[PDB]
DNA sequence: ATCAGAATCCCGGTGCCGAGGCCGCTCAATTGGTCGTAGACAGCTCTAGCACCGCTTAAACGCACGTACGCGCTGTCCCCCGCGTTTTAACCGCCAAGGGGATTACTCCCTAGTCTCCAGGCACGTGTCAGATATATACATCGAT
DNA sequence: ATCGATGTATATATCTGACACGTGCCTGGAGACTAGGGAGTAATCCCCTTGGCGGTTAAAACGCGGGGGACAGCGCGTACGTGCGTTTAAGCGGTGCTAGAGCTGTCTACGACCAATTGAGCGGCCTCGGCACCGGGATTCTGAT
């Protein structure tokens, strides 16, 4: 049969992903978390449908953003592969907590 | 109920520039939001220099100058050009 | 004509802009130029950004602006990215960037 | 009904989809867990701020509006959803 | 010789308050009053929000209040929100 | 007064003049110039708490700048409050990264 | 004249900085930089004084310009 | 005699870290200011304290991001900064492009 | 080198629903005239800032010399990618129920606004000590041996 | 570790400028008191949010095998740190001179406030043409032989 090198298949998903705009979580598990943490904020809350959406639309945004920063920090090391080690560089310099 | 939007100025300019060109849903909405971010980013930043000035009201030199520190260059320059040209035509006619 | 706008000659409602600056506690009192600068930079704006959004429509033989359109033109411009350096647009998307040593040699 | 353990549902594929729109193209194992505590700690302040205002307005619904003032608060303008 | 504000002397009041035995420097006088214009500001500009964005006239200590649950850490908040609304009680006893 | 009437020692009036004049609202109720007062006063206490301290920590009578950022950036609820914010003649704090350390 | 940022002036930056080991072109690009951000402050900051009609750029225009770009200082007049 | 190369540059840390003085000394930084606004207007005086808040905004500034810098020196196993943390620093905080 | 298949790129047809248009209704802007105070301008005032000068004194500099770090190479070990089959629950579009937002409607309370009277807070005054300055001693190192 | 050896901390004597505290004028706050409109509250409808179920399947899970990257070891060459003596301009203390900013009093141009008047702009309704979806076919290139 047929096998695609290792990393061929990264480069292609990539390009896929960067021409869509589409949302990358799963629509069902998203609310489910989202309604969990507000629930232990305060209980008997409603989202507006679109209130979740926008939560969503703007996690996602961080975490390519975020993934972004973090890909720089694993070519900063030699490396090629992120970690959360780098994850946390980019964190401790973007100055979040 | 009345949901004011500037749908149809956005339009007008879009229909100004790219004739044959339609805008989405989402992509007014998009629009729609970023008027109002430039207009109180601006607003905020001329009320501010009311202020800083101990004065009592905003007028278009203080609207320019809130330009001057928040836009980028050729953006800010045209901007203002653009601007200073409406008013000196809004006090003839 | 009636219309400040017109007399402004501008497509952005002076009028709008007016009431705005007023139910909005900038100041005690607005001068009367700075609603007609405001809504003719604001003007200037959204003329920019749909000019480059068309554009961007356009190449991906487009009829109707959608966000990626937005967006496209937003982080191309050096300039109107900086502007909105800190704005998410709702289904923009990223730029196509794929960093180097990413690649096969 | 109880809701528990929901954070797994940010499931590998996903966490990976996102960091390919991000340029990563090798992902480390142990960056799955990490990008699920970093998600949490995101939608703690931007629930913690919405729901503030949700509080605030005197509701017992979360609004499209909240939401997008959060994200404003905290230096992460959203457009595309009023505001 | 003009005859410029600040809070110089309450500052004071509330080190007697904390630490009688213990006195401060002009340079850092300055910065005790930068801080308190800054934190004026950011609660009093939150607080400007909240009315707008609710269709109300009215900065009250309960704008004033859920501004301070925005503005500040957990604990500090906490604290702050209980102080606040001792406060305005006990004020609202004497007239 | 008014920081009688609420026990306050921050000026309840010079605050309710600066809400008004300073253009956040059409209209400024009676409680807020006294809950933020409070809440100011409140802060400049704990700030004023942990500086005296470091005063003392420090061998000091009188408080500087610096014991204003060793209060602050030792403080993990006042450090991310003033996040932002260079304060003038503080320093930093003494941390040397491990690796740099000889062996 | 910008070159008059001593090369010993930067290593005490970089010492208070917690940094050990100095690289030889650190000390322009660090040059570039501190040039970038004065440019960017003082840029903000005259602004206000041109705003000011004044021929004398205050510590107040400065204070202001450190807050538009989010580096605000504190002992100046807040 | 001598000094293990790298020990008083520990030394160094320690008294900088532990005083508040400023480091740049006024003049070659008063001299940088003038030359830098006059580019933007001509005529023009600076109050002292003018002068100061910048000094003390621009140093503080450049401490912070050496920290960051020496952070990425570090992440790439090495103990020497180097202009291309610098540039990473400045990437990630999304100062420079 | 040549060959296969896998994925993507692109093609036409296709069926659906959103943007764009038209029509009519109402609310926010226009118009016009008053009245009052902000701001502008001119006239004087003194304060802050700029300038130049010269003394000792630290800080900048420049080179010297060697060491330890950066960087490039190599090799090993292993983890993370790809794929295929099993498994799980997202998504879709089905309806059913009522909580809650949003629109409505009336009375009155709280605050803005005016005035007149009263000390809290400010510039400015001095005398005083907390603390910058240090010189000799006490210690807590670092490197050589 | 143990050497003597730095350079650093701790000390206790004296000196000096900013602190802190008091003088007293004044301008912002406060008490009195009127006026009304923002918003509280209670009543009423009508969206959309939750919930709940199965038909469908695209996505997720899980294991398996090995390719190629993380990283550990090293080995060379040099780019820095250390540190003497060698060159500059930073700083301090002193006086001189004025541009410019600060304050003051006057007049009118401009902006809020108010009322009566109406099409700009909105929602509500309507339609079809841009484009999303299905399915077939040719173009590329990667990896196996
Ligand atoms: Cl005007
Ligand atoms: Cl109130
Ligand atoms: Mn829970
Ligand atoms: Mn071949
Ligand atoms: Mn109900
Ligand atoms: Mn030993
Ligand atoms: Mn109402
Ligand atoms: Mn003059």
């Amino acid at each position: 049969p047929h096998r695609y090198r290792p990393g061929t298949v990264a480069l292609r998903e990539i390009r896929r992903y960067q021409k869509s705009t589409e949302l990358l979580i799963r629509k069902l598990p998203f609310q489910r978390l989202v309604r969990e943490i507000a629930q232990d904020f305060k209980t008997d809350l409603r989202f507006q449908s679109s209130a979740v959406m926008a939560l969503q639309e703007a996690s996602e945004a961080y975490l390519v953003a975020l993934f972004e920063d973090t890909n720089l920090c694993a070519i900063h090391a030699k490396r090629v592969t992120i970690m959360p080690k780098d994850i946390q560089l980019a964190r401790r310099i973007r100055g979040e907590r | 109920t009345r949901k004011e939007s500037y749908a149809i100025y956005v339009y007008k300019v879009l229909k100004q520039v790219h004739p044959d060109t339609g805008i989405s849903s989402k992509a007014m909405s998009i629009m729609n939001s970023f008027v109002n971010d430039v207009f109180e980013r601006i607003a905020g930043e001329a009320s501010r220099l009311a202020h800083y000035n101990k004065r009592s009201t905003i007028t278009s030199r203080e609207i320019q100058t809130a330009v001057r520190l928040l836009l980028p260059g050729e953006l800010a320059k045209h901007a203002v050009s653009e601007g200073t040209k409406a008013v000196t035509k809004y006090t003839s006619a | 004509a009636k219309t400040r706008s017109s007399r402004a000659g501008l497509q952005f409602p002076v009028g709008r802009v007016h009431r705005l600056l007023r139910k909005g506690n900038y100041a005690e009192r607005v001068g009367a130029g700075a609603p007609v600068y405001l809504a003719a930079v604001l003007e200037y704006l959204t003329a920019e950004i749909l000019e480059l959004a068309g554009n961007a429509a356009r190449d991906n033989k487009k009829t109707r602006i959608i966000p990626r359109h937005l967006q496209l033109a937003v982080r191309n411009d050096e300039e109107l990215n900086k502007l909105l350096g800190r704005v998410t647009i709702a289904q923009g998307g990223v730029l196509p960037n794929i960093q180097s040593v990413l690649l096969p040699k | 009904k109880v809701l528990r353990d929901n954070i797994q549902g940010i499931t590998k594929p996903a966490i990976r989809r996102l960091a390919r729109r991000g340029g990563v193209k090798r992902i480390s194992g142990l960056i799955y867990e990490e990008t699920r505590g970093v998600l949490k700690v995101f939608l703690e302040n931007v629930i913690r701020d919405a729901v503030t205002y949700t509080e605030h307005a005197k509701r017992k619904t979360v609004t499209a509006m909240d939401v997008v003032y959060a994200l404003k608060r905290q230096g992460r303008t959203l457009y595309g959803f009023g505001g």
